[PDB]
């Protein structure tokens, strides 16, 4: 789970 | 293909697809971190295992197809915001629903796709003024 938030997070970082 | 990229291809822009392939190319190959960005702007979130997948595969510089099979692995149908909740319920050890902003900065930290120390603060600053995060809320958000 925590790496998919992590990856949510970096997401959001771009757009 | 072998992938399922036709329905990549419904759920994210072909054009987008191809049209920021070639802002990030070079020698006609992407590289690895070029298409994980490529793929947080078309609203696609990979991780460490998906990078590590591709890398496996074909190395660190990705072919238009190995970029398209590369973005198929992104785009993870199952994801889902209980399962992310109950990831963070985990750490509320006195069930208030509110983790702070340095308790969220610690799990996001130390565990995992670590995230560097600014890059969790600007995250959560970005999310609420105040120190005490609904966690809830906040995976409904980072999730859109």
């Amino acid at each position: 789970s925590l790496m998919r938030v992590q990856a949510h997070i970096r997401k959001r970082m771009v757009a | 293909s072998v992938a399922d990229i036709q329905q990549l291809e419904e759920k994210v822009d072909e054009s987008d697809v191809r049209i920021y392939f070639n802002e990030k190319s070079s020698g006609g190959k992407i590289s690895i971190d070029n298409a994980s960005y490529n793929a947080r702007k078309l609203g696609l979130a990979p991780s460490s295992i998906d990078e590590k997948k591709i890398k496996e595969l074909y190395g660190d510089n990705l072919t238009y197809e190995q970029y398209l099979e590369y973005l198929s692995i992104c785009v993870h149908d199952k994801d889902n915001v209980e399962e992310l909740i109950k990831m963070f319920a985990h750490f509320d050890n006195n069930c208030t629903g509110y983790l702070t902003k340095s308790q969220m900065k610690n799990i996001l930290t130390t565990w995992g796709d670590a995230l560097t120390d600014q890059e969790a603060i600007d995250a959560l600053n970005a999310f609420s003024s105040e120190d005490n995060i609904d966690y809830k809320l906040f995976c409904e958000d980072i999730l859109q």
